[PDB]
């Protein structure tokens, strides 16, 4: 919640609030460990 | 100043007239040697 308020704050000030500028290269990794096989990830669209 | 804030599209408008701040680096000098090519010529297309 306090995350959705702050990109709501950066909102309504003009400022782009879902894009992040300083890990660019960091955030290509997909997030682990849930990222496996459909055994291990019973959910698909966080697979995806 | 030019960021449109939401730069993550860079869609091509082919007659499409948009804003100086909507204006990508990539067709910048592309458009500025399309004019370069353009202004020089004679006949009925010439900018003279």
């Amino acid at each position: 919640r306090i995350w959705a308020i702050w990109q709501a704050l950066q909102h309504y000030r003009g400022l782009p609030y879902n894009s992040a500028n300083c890990a660019i290269a960091s955030l290509r990794k997909p997030l682990q460990p849930f990222a496996q096989t459909s055994t291990i990830n019973p959910d698909h669209i966080t697979r995806d | 100043g030019a960021r449109t804030e939401e730069a993550s599209y860079s869609v091509s408008g082919i007659g499409v007239r948009k804003n100086i701040n909507t204006l990508t680096v990539a067709e910048t000098e592309s458009l500025k040697k399309a004019l370069r090519a353009v202004q020089q010529q004679s006949g009925p297309r010439g900018y003279q």
